[PDB]
């Protein structure tokens, strides 16, 4: 990891490596990469806590690999959960 | 105490829509809030630049040192000391109103009630944001709390001024929110760069009658008119 991190193109090689069997959509691959690495969560003297996670919406037409991208991210992330549409209730998403 | 946070219907406030369409809550539950703030993104560029510099100073970690300097300078106090101080104020003091404070509050109540009445007439419907005798007690509680900060055993004129100001800044501001013939008459009869003294316009329009002040509010929001000279001179400033 330390070796490959030195590469000048490493951000682009990571982004190209996101969902490699999906053609194009480099913007989606970038958004997914940013989300999957995430920001830094912060807490200002304990008096104000700030989100580090990056939330992403894939809005668009049918047959454009959006569901496949999400299944890939379920494959790749160290803790992941997947819940389609009508299959998710309010308490089934947060807590019950 | 109930502190509640909510979004309007349509999420963003949707300013050109009626408040009775934007607000989900019934007038019953709304009346139980001493202060209702309607919060809007102003989109002013100077403000947005200022907020951006501030938020960057947060995320860079500069703010960790800034708050500590502010606390040691005595311009701010910490969570812990403020928590104890709220407890101390809640246990030591419970002030009354002086007679002068009581009269100012009473006359203020009839004043805001009159404002709500005329607004309900001008919009020909009962207002969603209400002003009720329960909301007089809201200004009373706020007055007392303001005196309760300094542990003054009575509230005074100054505390009532601040309580009235806060209620005006919050609940009234929430409540605050054929003419097409008269506006083009005024555009025809007052050309660019000249002044009509207001009372003569009132006499002329009456001689043709409340459409006048709607026309002035619309034309004053636009660049076309400017209410110069203590509102006495209607000045066709713009187009
Ligand atoms: N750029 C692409 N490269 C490879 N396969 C693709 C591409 N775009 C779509 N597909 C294929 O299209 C099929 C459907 O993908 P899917 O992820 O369900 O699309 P979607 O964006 O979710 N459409 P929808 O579910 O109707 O909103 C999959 O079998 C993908 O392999
Ligand atoms: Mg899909």
């Amino acid at each position: 990891f330390r070796k490959i991190s030195r590469d000048r193109g490493i951000i682009d090689k990571i982004i190209s490596s996101m969902a490699p069997s999906i053609y194009g959509h480099r913007d989606i691959k970038t958004a997914v990469a940013c989300s999957l690495f995430g920001g830094v969560p912060k807490n200002v003297n304990g008096k104000h806590s700030i989100r580090g996670d990056i939330n992403v919406l894939l809005l668009g037409d049918p047959g454009t690999a959006k569901s496949q991208i999400l299944k890939y991210v379920e494959k790749t992330a160290h803790r992941a959960v997947f819940a389609t549409g009508q299959g998710a209730s309010a308490v089934g998403l947060t807590a019950s | 105490s109930v502190l509640a946070a909510a979004n309007p219907i349509y999420g963003r406030y949707d300013d050109l829509k009626s408040p009775g369409d934007n607000i989900d809550f019934q007038t019953t539950i709304l009346s139980r809030f001493d202060m209702i703030f309607i919060v809007k993104d102003d989109h002013n560029e100077e403000r947005d630049i200022s907020i951006a510099n501030h938020v960057i100073n947060i995320h860079t970690g500069n703010a960790n040192a800034m708050q500590n300097q502010q606390e040691e300078n005595g311009s701010e106090i910490s969570i812990e000391k403020m928590k104890r101080y709220i407890t101390y104020c809640r246990l030591k003091c419970a002030p009354r109103l002086s007679p002068q404070a009581a009269e100012k509050l009473s006359s203020n109540f009839v004043t805001i009630r009159k404002q709500l009445l005329i607004n309900e007439l001008e919009s020909t419907e009962r207002s969603s944001i209400p002003i009720t005798i329960r909301q007089l007690e809201a200004i009373i509680r706020i007055t007392e709390s303001l005196a309760k900060l300094e542990l003054s055993p009575i509230a005074q004129e100054r505390h009532v001024d601040e309580a009235i100001r806060l209620f005006q800044a919050s609940t009234m501001d929430a409540a605050s929110q054929e003419i097409r013939r008269f506006e083009q008459e005024l555009k025809r009869r007052l050309p660019i760069g000249w002044s009509t003294s207001y009372q003569t316009l009132r006499r002329e329009f009456v001689d043709t009658q409340l459409a006048l002040d709607k026309a002035l509010y619309a034309l004053e929001k636009h660049e076309t008119i400017q209410l110069r000279h203590q509102g006495q001179n209607i000045y066709r400033s713009g187009v």
